[PDB]
């Protein structure tokens, strides 16, 4: 009755230092709909994060896109942190430009 | 190519106080165009694509009326289902409804569908002929009988086969500049070494619309699925979609492998090689 979220963290564009890009965290395949998703910069929660309107797939599982602008640099580490009833601990997925 | 209009509706009960959280979204193909959120201040169906903004206040009044009616039906059904399954007042529960229509390349009706879930499991759905119901369990069967006696299927079929298709044509026309445009995948390959004997080739497809795509790997011209990883297609956030597929290969043998990309925007499938 509970389905744990799948998580992808990625940029909208090829990641280029110095240029306003967009950091996405795409959560999918989860049920129930209540979920907590944060985007992290060097481990700290980013405050101005928006998300898509809740929708769902053919198998009834839910998906959401959480997103924020950012001008990437090469020092700054980014991640997506998710909590859900199916997770005993929050799951963190680091952004890796190569995925 | 083929097109579709789909509406999605989610209601989540709020046991301790007040009415369910209710969220509705409409899509043409892979483009969201409207939303309603019970938690939002407008209490109106709201536009989410520029081409629907054309519609006049009579449209917005009609859709707002219909969407609020759906929210009440969900509210009532949450109660009914709680009682049918003998559940307590303590727990939050969910209903989900989806319906809409597919048309082919001639924009003629192909298929319609109308389906309903409780707590993320199938409950009741209209069959493909739009004339009968599939009920998953005895609660849903009681619902089936109630919708049969009230000739629900007849009303829905007329919408799905007629009205739905007519709206979809309208929007495809009004939104033609994006909705009738295909955006072919922008592709490249990357190379990563794990160790001096194993390498990963990753074949990227970016900035494509619509979302449907096939990425496949071959070795010496023969399909290879082992030692591959395909991520779920994902939204870029600008309306387009992304995907990648990766294969692990023996370092030095990268030239044997090719990535093949199929998409509606590509008149011939593309081949990439390291
Ligand atoms: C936004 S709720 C109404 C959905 C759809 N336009 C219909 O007439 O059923």
């Amino acid at each position: 009755i509970q389905r744990t979220p799948k998580i992808q963290v990625y940029s909208r564009h090829p990641a280029e230092n110095g240029k306003s890009n967009f950091l996405n965290c795409y959560v999918s395949g989860f049920h129930p709909s209540d979920i907590e998703v944060d985007l992290l910069k060097n481990g700290e929660r980013i405050e101005k994060v928006e998300h898509s309107d809740l929708s769902f797939s053919k198998d009834w599982s839910f998906y959401l896109l959480y997103y924020t602008e950012f001008t990437p640099t090469e020092k700054d580490e980014y991640a997506c942190r998710v909590n859900h009833v199916t997770l005993s601990q929050p799951k963190i997925v680091k952004w890796d430009r190569d995925m | 190519g083929s097109h579709s209009m789909r509406y999605f509706f989610t209601s989540v009960s709020r046991p301790g106080r007040g009415e369910p959280r209710f969220i509705a979204v409409g899509y043409v193909d892979d483009t969201q165009f409207v939303r309603f959120d019970s938690d939002a201040a407008s209490q109106r169906m709201e536009p989410r694509a520029p081409w629907i903004e054309q519609e006049g206040p009579e449209y917005w009044d009609g859709e707002t009326r219909k969407v609020k009616a759906h929210s009440q039906t969900h509210r009532v059904d949450l109660g009914t289902l709680r009682g049918c399954y003998n559940q307590s007042e303590a727990g939050s529960h969910t209903v989900q409804r989806m319906y809409g229509c597919d048309v082919g390349s001639d924009w003629r009706f192909l298929r319609g569908y109308h389906q309903y879930a409780y707590d993320g499991k199938d409950y009741i759905a209209l069959k493909e002929d739009l004339r009968s119901w599939t009920a998953a369990d005895m609660c849903a069967q009681t619902t089936k009988h109630k919708w049969e006696a009230a000739h629900v299927a007849e009303q829905l079929r007329a919408y799905l086969e007629g009205t739905c298709v007519e709206w979809l044509r309208r929007y495809l026309e009004n939104g033609k500049e994006t909705l009738q445009r295909t955006d072919a995948p922008k592709t490249h390959m990357t190379h990563h070494a794990v160790s001096d004997h194993e390498a990963t080739l990753r074949c990227w497809a970016l900035s494509f619309y619509p979302a449907e795509i096939t990425l496949t790997w071959q070795r010496d011209g023969e399909d290879q699925t082992q030692d591959t990883e395909l991520v779920e297609t994902r939204p870029a956030g600008d309306g387009t979609f992304q995907k990648w597929v990766a294969v692990v290969v023996p370092s030095g043998q990268e030239q044997r492998y090719t990535c093949h990309v199929q998409h509606e925007g590509l008149p011939k499938p593309l081949t990439l090689r390291w």
